[PDB]
């Protein structure tokens, strides 16, 4: 219907993601909804998040989905009106809003103090968290040099590495073909993420799983940069077992836990195991 | 000739192997005028005993010069061959030598060869002839094994040196030494890292080698190894031996510096010549290695001593290796007169020759 109109208009805004926009589509939703019992309105927006994760083939989009369907039952845990808990609902969505919204900076802040000067970094593709990252390590009056995989599907190397020559740092594109080739000249690979899966691995772009093995293979430390609203109960056994809705050549992959060194999120610099307690504590 | 003692209570896993102590030794119960072994032998015991000569190729030079000179002192006696009677008349004195302290795979190579050159005399040469045939066949020996060998083993190992390497080296060797002043020399611009251990503490050897030659080089303790290998290009290491299923055996301290570099992912290369090729195969430093004297072991760390006096402790043991072994999978380049082949191909140089 005009579910998607305002979703993907919502996405004007270069800097915020897929996952956000849903949210908000969801939260403008719930708002506008006409709706006399929790039922009805939890139903309404299971199929508004159908809807949305059909438009958007992304992970990030249903984990949001999944977080937007737990607090609207934690919300509706304790007031049991449907008015007064309306309103709270509202309130909540409001301020989770405004602090899910500038998480990004606090992950940066929070992770480029383990950039040191001189040092190299590898990237796959183009992701706002590790440009973030970059800014504020380059604020930091730091000196580093950024080699970067072009990701053939969708050239999102070469649009990285323009948006990192306006800060004044050194990048160099490379092949996908060539990444264990410049993997002895990287001193640490920094990643993101499109969806954590409960283990602790992560869920990424398809040149994602072959670069975290060629570290591994030669001692690299591989950290990964993703925001909380990401998490999202599944289990890859490997790489077949990840849902075909959101492969689709494969657009996406997963990757271990055992490959991961550290997580920079919002909550903090985490280790794959903590993943699966926030998910546990959560009770999603 | 009287069996020499032994000294303190050696480990349980290493109950096999002989313990000496350095204060005593064998002369007090010999001739001062030696009769039954040769007196040049006697003192090359006495210098491995005392350790006067503490390396691999010293003691091979040392043992093949007092070989030639027993061998010009030697005189054949009637009715015998000197083929035979040689080779009996210098078992004695190789086991003397092993009494003083354990023979290298270098001193066995070369008792091997020398054996094999004297049993090939034929029984028609003259004696004065034949004998020195036998010393220009040692002098041969020890300039186209070690001499001549030394200069390719450098050759090949200038061209893997570039500019701004930090090349990491271990203990004391001869050959790692030459290599890195004849590159320096050539015009390869590099720093040189020596890592050291207790207790000889050879590696000052090199340092202070290194200084004199104008090389740029620090110096740090074993343990220490983990935080300077992040800067370190390469790591050269001297061997001892290279056993038929390509181990290496050296000094105590390389399979474990061998083992941090690969974490790092820090090339490892040995440097080794043909003449120290080994065909027994061995897959730990338990079933042969050298038990020096364990009283090396005692520091002064303050006012006193924690190790003054540990033979009243009876269930205090004190362990001092000497060798180690490295298995294949560590090392990545072996450089040899020959070239540079891989650690899987030293059966094939032991086929060859």
């Amino acid at each position: 219907e005009l579910i998607e109109y305002f979703k993907s208009q919502m996405k004007e805004d270069p800097d915020m993601a897929s996952a956000v926009a849903a949210i908000r589509t969801l939260l403008e939703f719930l708002k506008r909804d006409k709706g006399e019992t929790i039922q009805g309105l939890r139903a309404n927006l299971t199929s508004a998040i159908e809807t949305l994760c059909g438009v958007d083939s992304s992970v990030a989009v249903s984990s949001g989905g999944e977080l937007f369907l737990r607090f609207i039952s934690l919300a509706s845990l304790e007031y049991s009106d449907y008015s007064k808990c309306k309103k709270i609902m509202i309130e909540r969505g409001e301020l989770f809003l405004r602090r899910i919204s500038l998480s990004r900076n606090k992950i940066a802040d929070l992770c480029h103090t383990f950039i040191k000067d001189g040092a190299t970094i590898l990237t796959h593709a183009y992701s706002r968290v590790v440009l973030r990252v970059l800014e504020a390590a380059v604020a930091a009056k730091k000196r580093f040099s950024v080699y970067v995989t072009e990701s053939q599907p969708d050239l999102s190397g070469k649009k990285m590495a323009k948006a990192l020559c306006h800060l004044n740092v050194p990048v160099t594109v490379v092949l996908d073909a060539a990444v264990g080739y410049i993997m002895e000249k990287a001193d640490l690979v920094i990643v993101g993420a499109e969806g954590v899966v409960e283990n602790g691995g992560i869920i990424n772009k398809i040149g994602t799983n072959q670069m975290a093995v060629c570290a591994k293979a030669q001692n690299k430390p591989f950290y990964v940069v993703a925001e909380s609203f990401k998490f999202v109960r599944l289990f890859p056994l490997n790489q077949q077992d990840v849902p075909d809705k959101f492969k689709y050549h494969p657009w996406v992959d997963y990757t271990a836990p055992s490959l991961i060194t550290l997580l920079f999120t919002d909550l903090g610099v985490l280790t794959p195991s903590a993943v699966s307690d926030e998910l546990i504590k959560l009770y999603l | 000739v009287p069996t020499r003692k032994d000294y303190g209570s050696k480990v349980s896993l290493f109950s096999h192997l002989p313990q000496y102590s350095r204060q005593n030794s064998l002369t007090q119960f010999m001739s001062i005028p030696s009769s039954v072994i040769h007196p040049a032998m006697v003192r090359l015991g006495l210098q491995y005993s005392q350790g006067l000569v503490s390396g691999s190729n010293a003691r091979c030079i040392a043992l093949l010069r007092a070989l030639q000179q027993v061998i010009q002192d030697y005189t054949t006696p009637p009715n015998e061959e000197l083929s035979r009677d040689l080779v009996n008349k210098l078992k004695p004195y190789m086991s003397f030598l092993t009494q003083c302290r354990p023979l290298s795979a270098s001193m066995h190579n070369a008792i091997k060869f020398l054996n094999k050159e004297i049993t090939s005399v034929g029984s028609s040469k003259r004696e004065e002839e034949a004998k020195s045939e036998l010393r220009a066949a040692i002098d041969r020996y020890v300039q186209e094994k070690i001499v001549l060998a030394a200069q390719a083993i450098s050759r090949f190992a200038y061209q893997k040196i570039s500019n701004g390497d930090v090349i990491l080296v271990y203990g004391c060797s001869s050959l790692v030494s030459r290599i890195l002043q004849e590159a320096w020399t050539e015009g390869r611009r590099f720093r040189v890292v020596v890592v050291d251990s207790r207790p000889w503490l050879e590696g000052r050897h090199t340092l202070r080698s290194l200084v004199h030659a104008g090389v740029p080089a620090s110096y740090l303790l074993i343990p220490a190894a983990s935080y300077v290998l992040p800067e370190v290009s390469k790591v050269l290491l001297g061997a001892h031996a290279l056993l038929a299923n390509g181990s290496v055996m050296s000094r105590v301290g390389t399979a474990q510096l061998a083992l941090v570099a690969r974490a790092h992912n820090v090339p490892v290369l040995v440097c080794c010549e043909t003449y120290k090729f080994c065909e027994r195969v061995q897959t730990d430093a338990f079933v042969s290695n050298e038990l020096d004297d364990p009283d090396d072991l005692q520091c002064k760390r303050g006012e006193h001593v924690a190790l003054a006096n540990w033979q009243n402790h009876a269930s205090l043991r004190l362990l001092n290796l000497v060798y180690d072994v490295t298995p294949p999978e560590l090392v990545d380049l072996v450089i040899t007169e020959l070239g540079m082949i891989p650690c899987s191909s030293v059966p094939v140089v032991l086929r060859v020759k």
